[PDB]
């Protein structure tokens, strides 16, 4: 009797390999592509950024390299913070741009950079940007002769946020809040 | 049901439907099963060990 | 080896060994068909031919006479 | 190594390569790692629990 045909007993493989988006950095969507977010959404991004920053500090990690181009958006506007990204100066604190001491990194340094990020989120426009001279930035920021222009902020910016920006960029490190305070303020501010 | 669900999931929207029942017998359990309004982004993707049903005994996780 | 069974009309032994025979033909034909070592088959493959419509051995119950 | 590896894995063919090593200090252990000559027919299946490395203490599983 015959060599009969076999309808082959097939197998269906439904395994997955993950894919990830190289999304725009905040810097890119804010200053290059200049896309726009609703005020609520801008707050959601700031909130997630703070929530990540607090977790780093809890683990005793000082981020230091905090730039809006080092923060990335993903689907659902998930914020991913990393080391993955002028800007050599702009986001750093007045003592750090000065190299006033030996790498005086602290949580407040990260706070300063955070405050700068909040400022650009709340303007769509870089701080000090009526001026662009390199030595003038080192002079005027380092010696305390200019704040960022909080007069440039969105009209829809909650007053509490205007204060938060101002607070996070207060000149003295002893004067600015830590993330637990910042985040608490943001959640209260958002509700 | 909607407030309980928002607390349990941390969702910002309400649920789509819920089944609530008791099994009587030598096994006694209550259960709530909710269907969310949108599939999560990672419904398939995060491979490791959670289909989101928590088991409690005498109300202790 | 079954030639004595055909000569002596030993139907029950021809019938039980037909099961061993179709299994040998299944695993060797499968190995040929897949270009693999016959030793690389598994009892999951026997479970896979247990699914849906199972077997064709109802004709091999005649082979034991039809092959003489 | 060949007879062991057949006995460890139920493979009918030898390993391609084997590495034997040990480590000392606070954490002490010995180990054997084998690269098989063939990919397992179902190596990538996501429905099967892997037995591939076994951990023994003082030679009990």
């Amino acid at each position: 009797n015959i060599l009969l045909f076999m309808g082959y007993m097939t197998k269906d493989n439904l395994a997955i390999v993950t894919q990830w988006c190289e999304g725009s950095s905040l810097y890119k969507h804010l200053h290059v592509q200049e896309t726009k977010f609703q005020m609520f959404q801008l707050i959601d991004i700031a909130r997630q950024t703070a929530q990540g920053m607090d977790y780093l500090h809890a683990k005793n990690i000082i981020h230091r390299d905090m730039k809006s181009n080092n923060i990335f958006l993903h689907e659902g506007l998930t914020v991913k913070i990393g080391d993955f990204g002028t800007g050599s100066v702009l986001w750093m604190a007045p003592e750090v741009i000065r190299m006033q001491d030996n790498n005086p990194f602290s949580f407040q340094s990260d706070v300063y950079s955070y405050g700068i990020v909040l400022y650009e989120l709340m303007t769509g426009e870089l701080p000090y940007s009526h001026i662009n001279n390199r030595d003038q930035i080192i002079f005027m920021v380092g010696r305390g002769y200019a704040s960022p222009d909080l007069s440039k902020l969105y009209k829809n910016c909650p007053k509490a946020m205007k204060r938060l920006v101002a607070d996070c960029v207060k000149k003295v490190k002893e004067e600015r809040p830590l993330f637990p305070q910042i985040l608490s303020s943001i959640e209260l501010l958002q509700h | 049901y909607g407030e309980f669900y928002k607390s349990l999931t941390n969702d910002w929207e309400d649920h789509l439907a819920v089944k609530h029942f008791s099994v009587e017998g030598q096994l006694e359990f209550r259960a709530l099963l909710f269907i969310p309004r949108r599939a999560p982004f990672d419904l398939f993707e995060n491979k490791k060990k959670k289909n989101n049903i928590k088991l409690y005994v005498r109300r202790v996780f | 080896w079954c030639i004595d069974l055909e000569v002596e009309e030993k139907c029950a032994l021809m019938e039980q060994v037909a099961h061993q025979t179709i299994v040998m033909q299944f695993i060797l034909e499968l190995a040929k068909s897949l270009k693999v070592d016959p030793r690389a088959c598994f009892r999951q493959f026997f479970t896979k031919i247990k699914t849906a419509d199972r077997q064709y051995m109802e004709g091999f119950n005649d082979e034991l006479e039809a092959f003489k």
